[PDB]
DNA sequence: GTTATCCGCTCACAATGCCACACGCCTAACGAGCCGG
DNA sequence: CCGGCTCGTATAATCTTATGTGAGCGGATAAC
């Protein structure tokens, strides 16, 4: 209803029928929340730097009672702010201070009081901060850390059926993945023996790793198996029975009790007979003796009289042992209950496989597995087995690992230790045995309850912990000989490896990528990116096929259609619109809580696991006004499968129809009328659209570009609401409203807009004001249109008049014809900015000069240079001329030990001169817009550098004078207002300066004396501004440090202006590419009956093949938009009355079915209406939400509001013949882009250039002036013809025959076409490195 | 693979005004390539003396240099290349035509042989520079010498999508238009009636046509008659050469029809009328495709009127099968099978209804009451001509779309009930994304596997050259036309066209020599072998050729991509490995 | 031949080494150390190592 | 027994072509250098 | 007044989502 003061500039007509309930969140929340979580003063130390300092410290010597502990930390202020840091070259660092407290104890008392404590703020490293846009600054440039998608810390029960042993028998491995430590795996062989392995070493039986934690064999058989108790009746002994054990069996004898025969011999045991035993309640039956012929006795048995071991634990029984235990009276006999279907004897078989017997032997066997050849010693094996699992140093699950590991075992609590235990490993074995039995199932990997995301801060603290461990090892080695009482804790902390690790990760990792600054869309879709490559994850040539497809729990968490294509599909997924990172790191997505009948508005968030239990309604389900499913059966879904459910059965409902996709494809209008392949291609090709000279809004866009263009960083937003006070082309100064002023000296705001400067893709980032002087703005509203924005709307390309027809073949497969009206209005012209530096180097033979004295050149090439040796600001240069004149000394042979003394002082440091001036590269042109000069501390500055110094100094004076003038006037008003008290004379007041108003005498009140004290307080504030000016000039005046070897650096920017020409690539938003084939005049165009030509001719044949049918609906809706625009323009050129204009705008804004805008112009008070008409007069902008689009009939009615034909087809005439095109064609306005595959980055040629060093081949590439790779398959192609001599030239004369090619060149210039065959130098290279081995190889004859 | 001087790279662009044997070359890049030829021509004509004078003159780009460059071009061909070269038509030689621009223009009929897009595809340029290389690139490799393909004897100069649409729109008929039923003198009077707007392009009319038939043994026979035909067909007849009969242009002329038009013109007349006839077809096809104005709009995709109750009846049937499963009579697997069968039947009925509603809806007044005819709808002309699309794509545009299969391998219960002209909701689009990403990943790995297999095959067969004429043996193989049990898949004519007979295959009239034992089965001879219904022919292979270190000529037969028997030297192992390994991407 | 494994000319100071040059330097250092150990009647364990 | 086979384990070797672009390619301690305390 | 510092430079170190082949070799395996 009520609209913002820029929102009242134009209204986008919004179709779409669903009431939304949750707006779009801040699109860059993940980066900022991550790095804010990283650096923060954190009590309880669970995360951040405080965890990294609690994990390592305190550090102590080898019982030498010298110890280093930890007090606190602090981050120093940034020495350099952002923009000049991007100019100069450094990182945007921040210094670090650590308060360390070195202690040493008093001897012969370890708990005795330390005698020396020494506290310091040791410097260590530099940690880079984060820009306000979520990015980092590394080496002058701006880089983004991509989030990572890896496997969860926890436990997995995979099957991995099939390929093993070719028998069809499945397997069941169980893996434990720790967060920081060593692996643990459990496997099955087809002999059903249960094996263990650690860190992918060779195999061991799991019985020994079960024994090594102090278990006897009878305890193993007691845990992993149940019992059957035999009691020796003196003849034909009995057997206990719970009858459910007999289920699914074949009776070996006649099962019977109390004379009642239950099962006969040969009959399988039925559940009927089981229920008979249930009714009869039988506890004992009487087996024959031979029935224990094959069973296994559970525990060990000795002779109670003689001490003879009768039978051990896990022994296969015979009748002799039964007779001996009957003689020894061991009637009560345990026996392992076995089965083939439910309780399989799997452990006992493995326990009969292994060679290893007891605990110390088990530790010896593991200790021999881990390292071969080392001496098996008791304490070393004990320490190895402790350090593998049961210690904090080298086995750390996180909280997430304990979460998943208690969840996947049906535990109760979710808070445990970061180490393992006995119960954990035996529970993993129990669960794996249960999975082998049949109950329970595997855990598929692609399901997003198993794949976490890592943001930036977690990877940062891992690399910082690595660097801290290295420095800890070095400081422990130093302090182990700690014997000096003068040691202070700067002597021992070498700050080189910590800084090496931090600068290694942030500088050049695999996840530190450049940010593509050629759209605001490109930036904000590059930060929202979920990658699966890098360390901790897979590689792009070992991922198979299953991790790339769409698992059915990507809904609302990962965009299905935005991905790169080609080599790595499905690994670089883009994050959904409404997605939030969970508390632990999974991906939660919003849903709406629904009661029994009422769809409420209390939104919840759900994880990836909780969604597969509830029942979720699809979004576009028609409702009441109170909230009721108006049907009875609703399209819903339960567990991976959509279906149709009841009405009093649903639990959750979607939030909006946008949440399936990402921001890179919520900006395609009429997305739901497109094949998914072409939606993929369109969502990839939006983020390569180069920005244009004059930006321009799109007519047909989804209702999303305002949040994209604001929530990125390219525009400036007023932080507090107020009144516009000053607007230049460069900056905007805002007076703040008095309600938003915190009462201590708030004042004003200043925004310095960024002017023409460099982006990472050599495009021209720009800002411009969009508010007028004395205009009100409000908090949270836009002020500065950035690049490819327009009034706070993302606006990439421009929208043009397009006809779908075949025109003389100039649009054959995908080509585009463009009329010259698009060139003459220069509406795809693009500004590019290149950068070139030049350094003065300290070589031998003397240094290098930046002087203007260059021999062997004319006077005219020196004209653009000044006398200091540098071209002026704004001299339009071309390719080949001198930018910066640099000269080098060249002796060559002087060798005099006295002449070099006089040459280094008197002889100018210049005796003979070789030209090394930075010249313009070939082809490029432009206008020099900016020059920077950087001088080493020690060399005196050249006078042009002093001119830059003076210019920057005046710039530093101006703004401080501005703040002083605006600040002193309040106390001016106060001295006048208190001078009113007592007595004031205004004619006598304004005739003499302001200190004389201050020193105007009046009788002392307390108020005037306190305000006089405040007057000297602005006097000392003036002194503070003086010290501010001094602080600026000491920064500007002081020379620089540099690299070792370089004297001074001159940096030269250039700017060039690229028009359009046949060869460039333009493309719509629906995946319809094209190369501009011809560039026609105006009068060869198809004009309609009204006379206006058509800008662009497409090709219709591309529409039925690839099903991108949404572009024709975009074309029709765009023609309707401009059709409303032409009536608005006709009503404004006739300057009619604003009541009729108000009425027409109102009738155009109602128009349709139950839309949700409902604007009313009875509040716009006859000035917003005229400003709104002045904005709308070039077309009426129209919104269309993605899965809530505009139907066909509403486009028909909007075309009926204008005087356009309903069918969308107009008779078109012909430019050439003046005849009529017979059938009606389709004309409309389509919004088109320009991609940066420009033809003056591709057209490259070579006649005769440079050559490489090792082999005498020509180089490759455009920049290095190379030739093309006439590769292997082309040689197969020339062999496939009868071509023989041409293969000889492409192999020998064009390259690798030196004398052959120079003879050929001379022979061409002489005018004789011969050739000289020769022999390629690369073959002699091959001979000389086969002879470098022990291989004689020669040539016979 | 050595990098090569005198090369260059650009982006390409169509340029439909070229002839078949030339290409568009940028002016500046052509000055850059031919610098030593320029230096030689300057020092010949006295306009310079040293090499440095010539370097200054060509860096100033004076106006004499462009005339010198045009003397350098005139008869000096240029090789062009596209980067992932599969088969031996990948690099070809053209002549240059200078263009003030920055892109390379390229004749559109060749573009199918390169398998080139104009989606941003880049190409490269090399220069033949000696004398033998110029002469080989003119003889062995000029693009007027590559019509038939080496993999199979079919022309690779098929007119593509837009020329197909133009020629299909010209040669049709409709039962009431301007000037119907009048009478004409020549084809040129039909052209003069089309230009004036008196008679429309397709209105039926009796004309007089002279045609030449070369059944006389080496000369031409005139014949003049009056035929019932169309104004557009009479206009198209003006570019047909002397040889062909008029019944080649009397039909509706889709894609395969004009392809066999070119093929019969190659068989009867020779080479040069085939090249010049492909050029005239391309020119007039683009001209009348321009004058058509064949657009596409949202009211050219007719929804059936009966779609709604078909979907309602399918829902009633699946509810009945769900209740029969719920009572417990039918198991789950047969429930699955009944549901998938009835949705297959419903999809087939909807597709039949929409195709019957599109193809013949156009009713027009006869000057009597009413008739029926083939439609002039937009996408129906784009499918019926075979330019772009099948019944499947135009089926998904208006009728409902198929049954999407989940990536597990199963096929989902509920098919996508909607088309593309109506909107898809959230779930159905999310389902279609599966098939999208599956096809993309399949392409991404299929490329590399086909490349590796082509690499290994051309490693194997490289050292094998047709090295002598006649090994002179009497072995071979016996060919019978293959029959699975359904239809006969390949007849005897297609397999054993053009291979040298092993033994004298006798006539079914026994002891009558129907074929001599050592001749070549050319086409007329193949028909005269076909007439007596021969089932098995014995024929000489390569696997039993006798020649040490090579393959004899008569053991390999006639060559593809040219006409006659193969010459001594054609490196047949490499072209064979390329012909197997080229369509491996498909 | 040492043009066939050339030493990379950097900009400021040191030259960037190839891989072959580092391997030959390692071999020649090891060879010289073993030759000196044979020159001084070393014990058998060290010359074996 | 002893001999001639069969089978499971371990390990080397392959995975299209081209293009642009862009940024990266050491140092704690063993032989010298300066000259202060 | 030699190297304590400071420098030139030569040179040593605690992974862990892959598949499909072939090819060979050590351990069991069935006979006169
Ligand atoms: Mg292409
Ligand atoms: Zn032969």
């Amino acid at each position: 209803m009520v609209y913002s003061y820029t929102e009242k500039k134009r209204i986008r007509k919004d179709f779409g029928k669903r009431p939304q309930v949750l707006d779009v969140p801040y699109l860059l929340s993940i980066q900022l929340d991550s790095f804010q979580k990283f650096i923060e003063q954190d009590p309880e130390g669970q995360y951040g730097l405080e965890a990294a300092f609690r994990s390592v410290f305190p550090i102590q010597s080898y019982s030498g009672n010298s110890e280093l502990q930890y007090v606190s930390y602090r981050l120093g202020e940034p020495v350099f702010d952002v923009q000049e840091c991007q100019i100069r070259g450094v990182t945007y660092s921040a210094p670090l201070r650590v308060k360390l407290r070195l202690v040493i104890y008093e001897r012969e008392a370890p708990e005795g009081t330390v005698k020396d404590i020494k506290e310091q703020e040791v410097y260590m490293g530099e940690i880079p901060l984060m820009t306000d846009n979520g990015t980092f600054v590394i080496n002058g440039t701006e880089r983004v850390i991509v989030s990572q998608l890896h496997r969860s810390p926890g436990v997995f029960f995979d099957s991995d059926k099939g390929k093993t042993h070719s028998s069809g028998k499945v397997l069941y491995n169980a893996r434990i993945i720790p967060y920081r430590g060593s692996w643990l795996d459990f496997e099955f062989d087809p002999k059903d023996n249960l094996f263990v392995r650690i860190d992918r070493r060779r195999k061991l039986p799991a019985t020994i790793i079960l024994r090594a934690l102090n278990y006897t064999t009878e305890q193993i058989l007691d845990l992993f198996f149940e019992k059957v108790i035999f009691e020796i009746r003196d003849n034909k002994l009995q057997m206990e029975l719970v009858p459910e054990r007999l289920r699914g069996e074949t009776a070996s004898f006649d099962i019977e009790a109390n004379g009642k025969v239950y099962v006969e011999k040969g009959r399988r045991i039925t559940a009927r007979h089981i229920r008979q035993l249930e009714k009869d309640d039988v506890k004992l039956i009487e087996v024959p003796v031979e029935y224990i012929a094959g069973k296994v006795v559970a525990k060990d048995y000795i002779d109670e009289s003689t001490g003879e071991l009768i039978c051990a634990a896990n022994m296969e029984l015979s009748l002799d042992l039964l007779a001996k235990l009957s003689q020894s009276g061991h009637k009560r006999i345990e026996t392992l209950f076995t089965n083939d279907l439910d309780h399989g004897p799997y452990i006992s078989e493995t326990l009969r496989v292994d060679p290893t017997n007891d605990r110390l032997s088990a530790l010896v066997e593991i200790y021999r597995m881990m390292r071969p050849g080392e001496p098996p010693t008791r304490e070393a094996a004990e320490s190895l087995f402790e350090n593998l699992f049961f210690s904090e140093d080298r086995y750390d699950l996180s909280a997430v690992g304990r979460m998943k590991f208690n969840r996947s075992l049906l535990r109760e609590e979710i808070e445990g230790s970061g180490i393992l235990s006995k119960d954990d490993i035996i529970d993993v074995m129990k669960k794996l045995i249960d999975i082998r039995n049949g109950k329970g199932e595997v855990d598929d990997i692609d399901h997003l309850g198993n794949r976490r995301i890592r943001s930036v801060g977690e990877m940062a603290e891992n690399q910082f912990r690595v660097g801290l461990v290295r420095v800890e090892r070095a400081v422990k080695e130093r302090l182990s000989l700690g014997d000096l009482d003068t040691l202070m804790p700067q002597d021992m902390i070498n700050a080189k490896p910590i800084s090496a690790a931090v600068k290694e990760f942030f500088g050049s990792s695999q996840l530190s990528q450049f940010m593509d600054q050629n759209n605001p869309l490109s930036e904000i879709t590059h930060k929202r990116r979920i990658s699966a490559l890098g360390p901790g994850g897979l590689t792009r040539e070992r991922a198979g096929f299953e991790v790339r497809d769409v698992h059915p729990t990507h809904y609302g968490r990962v965009c299905p259609i935005e991905t790169p294509e080609g080599p790595n599909i499905g690994l670089i997924n883009s994050l959904s619109v409404y997605a939030q990172t969970n508390e632990y790191g999974f991906l939660e997505t919003p849903y709406r809580k629904v009661t029994d009948g009422v769809v409420t508005d209390e939104i919840h968030y759900l994880s990836a696991i909780e969604e597969g239990n509830y029942v979720i309604a699809q979004a576009n389900s028609n409702l009441d006004e109170e909230g009721h499913f108006v049907e009875d059966l609703v399209t819903c879904r339960s567990k991976g499968e959509s279906s149709l459910f009841s009405r009093d059965q649903v639990d959750y409902m979607d939030v909006s129809t946008q949440q399936v996709v990402s921001v890179g494809a919520s900006l395609i209008p009429f997305l739901e009328h497109d094949d998914a392949n072409r939606a993929l291609m369109g969502a990839n090709m939006q983020r390569q659209a180069v920005p244009t000279l004059r930006a321009d809004k799109p007519l047909v866009g989804t209702g999303m570009e305002r949040a994209v263009a604001v929530d990125s960083g390219v525009t400036a937003v007023a932080k507090r609401g107020g009144v516009v006070q000053y607007v230049d082309a460069s900056r905007i100064v805002i007076k703040v409203n008095e309600d938003e002023m915190y009462p201590g000296e708030a004042g004003i705001d200043i925004y310095n807009l960024t002017k023409y400067t460099r982006s990472n893709q050599n495009t021209c980032i720009n800002q411009m004001p969009c508010v007028s002087l004395g205009e009100p703005v409000e908090r949270g509203d836009v002020l500065a249109d950035g690049p490819s924005t327009d009034l706070g709307e993302l606006a990439l390309g421009q929208n043009m008049r397009v006809a779908f027809m075949p025109w003389n073949g100039y649009n054959f497969e995908d080509s585009i014809l463009v009329s010259e009206r698009v060139v003459q209005e220069d509406r795809f012209t693009t500004i590019h900015i290149q950068e070139l530096a030049c350094v003065s180097r300290d070589t031998k033979l003397g240094p290098e000069e930046i002087t203007a004295d260059i021999p062997n050149v004319g006077e005219a090439a020196l004209s653009k240079l000044d006398e200091s040796g540098i071209v002026y600001i704004g001299a339009e240069v071309t390719g080949g001329d001198i930018l910066v004149g640099k000269v080098t000394p060249k002796g060559e042979t002087q060798l005099t030990p006295e002449e070099k003394l006089l040459r280094a002082i008197f002889g100018e440091k210049a005796s003979d001169v070789k030209d090394s001036s930075l010249r313009v590269p070939n082809g490029v042109s432009g206008t020099v817009i900016d020059v920077q000069v950087f001088t080493r501390d020690g060399v005196e500055k050249d006078k042009r550098a002093l001119e830059i110094e003076e210019m920057q100094l005046k710039q530093a004076k101006k703004d401080l004078s501005e703040e002083l003038q605006i600040l002193e006037a309040g106390l001016f008003s106060r001295i006048r207002a208190v001078l009113v008290a007592g007595g004031v004379e205004a004619e006598k007041l304004d005739k003499l300066p302001r200190d004389r108003w201050l020193e105007l005498g009046l009788t002392d009140e307390e108020k005037q004396n306190q305000l006089e004290q405040l007057a000297e307080q602005y006097d000392e504030l003036k002194h503070e501004f003086e010290k501010k000016l001094e602080a600026k000039r000491r920064k500007i005046t002081q020379g620089d440090d540099l690299a070792p070897g370089v004297l001074k650096i001159v940096k030269v920017y250039l700017a060039v202006k690229r028009r359009i020409q046949p060869g460039d690539k333009m493309a719509g938003r629906h995946g319809n590419k094209g190369v501009i084939s011809k560039i026609n005049p105006i009068e060869d165009m198809p004009y309609d009956e009204n006379g206006t030509p058509v800008d662009i001719v497409l090709n219709p044949l591309g529409v039925p093949s690839r099903m991108n049918i949404g572009q024709i609906l975009e074309t029709h809706l765009g023609m309707a938009a401009k059709g409303i625009g032409d009536k608005i323009n006709a009503m404004l050129k006739q300057q009619q009355e604003v009541a009729k204009l108000r009425e027409f705008i109102q009738r155009a804004y109602d128009l349709g079915a139950d839309v949700r805008q409902k604007v009313d112009l009875s509040t716009f008070s006859d000035e917003e209406v005229m400003r709104l008409a002045e904005n709308l007069r070039k077309g009426m902008p129209i919104a269309t939400p993605v899965f809530d689009g505009a139907k066909e009939a509403e486009i028909k009615e909007l075309l009926k509001l204008g005087d356009l034909p309903t069918s969308g087809q107009i008779r078109l005439y012909d430019g050439r013949t003046g005849e009529q095109f017979e059938r009606p064609v389709t004309v409309g306005y389509m919004y088109m882009l320009k991609l940066n595959h420009l033809v003056d980055d591709k057209m490259h040629a070579r006649s005769t250039g440079s050559y490489s060093l090792v082999t005498q081949q020509p180089l490759g590439g455009k920049a290095q002036f190379g030739g093309q790779r006439f590769g292997e398959m082309e040689v197969w192609a020339l062999e496939a013809y009868g071509a023989a001599y041409t293969l000889q030239e492409m192999l020998t004369v064009k390259s690798d025959d030196v004398n052959g090619r120079t003879k050929m060149y001379k022979n061409i210039v002489d005018g004789n076409h011969q050739m000289e065959p020769g022999m390629p130098e690369s073959f002699n290279v091959l001979l000389k490195e086969i002879r470098s081995l022990g291989i004689n190889i020669e040539l016979e004859d | 693979g050595k990098r090569v001087d005198y090369s260059g790279r650009s982006v390409i662009t169509v340029g439909p005004y070229l002839r078949l044997h030339q290409c568009g070359l940028p002016k500046k890049m052509a000055l850059e390539l031919f610098k030593p030829f320029i230096y030689g021509k300057l020092e010949l004509r006295g306009l310079a003396t040293t090499i440095k004078a010539a370097k200054k003159m060509v860096e100033r780009e004076e106006a004499v240099v462009w005339d010198i460059l045009d003397e350098v071009i005139r008869e000096h061909p240029v090789l062009l290349n596209r980067a992932p070269t599969l088969h031996r038509l990948g690099i070809q030689a053209f002549e240059p035509v200078l263009i003030e621009g920055k892109a390379i223009q390229l004749h559109p009929l060749v573009c199918a042989a390169y398998n080139a897009d104009f989606d941003g595809d880049q190409m490269a340029v090399h220069v033949p520079l000696t004398l033998e290389a110029q002469l080989e690139a003119r003889a062995l490799m000029m693009s007027t010498n590559n019509i038939l393909s080496p993999a199979n004897g079919e022309p690779i100069i098929v007119p593509s999508q837009d020329v197909v649409l133009g020629l299909y729109y010209m040669t049709r008929d409709c039962v009431n238009a301007k000037g119907e039923g009048m009478v004409l003198t020549g084809p040129k009077e039909a052209e003069r009636l089309y230009r004036s707007g008196l008679a429309s392009l397709h209105a039926r009319v009796k004309v007089r046509i002279t045609e030449y038939e070369k059944d006389a043994n080496g000369e031409l026979v005139a014949k003049t008659s009056l035929k019932d035909t169309t104004v557009g067909r009479a206009i198209l007849w003006m570019i047909v050469p002397k040889g062909l009969p008029y019944s080649i242009v009397n039909q509706a002329l889709g894609k395969k029809a004009i392809s066999k038009m070119l093929n019969t013109c190659y068989r009867i007349l020779g080479l040069k009328p085939t090249v010049i006839f492909a050029d005239q077809i391309m020119y007039t096809g683009f001209a009348y495709a321009a004058r058509s104005g064949a657009s596409v709009g949202i009211d050219d995709m007719v929804i059936p009127e009966k779609k709604h109750e078909i979907i309602s009846e399918a829902e009633a049937e699946v509810a009945e099968i769900q209740e029969q499963f719920q009572s417990g009579l039918v198991t789950a697997g047969e429930r699955y099978n009944k549901v998938i069968d009835i949705w297959a039947a419903a999809n087939d009925r909807v597709s039949k209804a929409m195709m019957d509603n599109l193809q013949t809806e156009t009713v027009i007044n006869r000057d009597g009451q009413e008739e029926k005819q083939v439609s002039f709808n937009s996408i129906y002309m784009m499918a019926d001509s075979g330019a772009r699309g099948s019944a499947a794509q135009i089926r998904q545009l208006a009728g409902m779309r198929g049954l999407m299969a989940k990536p597990d391998g199963s096929i989902i219960e509920t098919p996508i009930t909607a088309n593309f002209r109506e909107g898809l909701n959230v779930l159905q689009y999310f389902i279609s994304t599966h098939g999208a990403r599956k096809g993309l990943a399949d392409t991404a790995l299929k490329t590399a596997n086909s490349g590796y297999l082509t690499r290994r095959l051309v490693d194997v067969a490289q050292d094998l050259v047709v090295t002598e004429d006649d090994c002179g043996t009497h072995e071979g193989i016996m060919m019978t036309p293959v029959i699975e049990g359904g239809d006969v898949k390949e007849p005897l004519r297609d397999r054993v066209l053009g291979r040298v007979t092993a033994e004298d295959v006798l006539k079914p009239g026994t002891a009558d020599i129907l074929v001599p034992r050592n001749t070549l089965l050319h086409e007329q001879w193949c028909d005269l072998l076909e007439e007596n219904s021969v089932d098995a022919v014995k024929v000489r292979s390569v696997v039993s050729c006798d020649t040490d270190f090579g393959v004899c000529a008569h053991c390999y037969g006639r060559d593809l991509a040219r006409g006659h028997i193969i010459n001594k030297g054609e490196a047949i192992g490499v072209i064979a490995a390329q012909s197997i390994g080229e369509p491996g991407t498909q | 031949p040492p043009d066939l494994r050339p030493l990379v000319p950097l900009d400021g100071g040191r030259f960037a080494t190839s891989d072959l040059n580092d391997l030959y330097r390692r071999v020649i250092n090891r060879n010289n150390r073993l030759k000196r150990l044979l020159d001084l009647a070393a014990p058998d364990i060290i010359v074996r190592n």
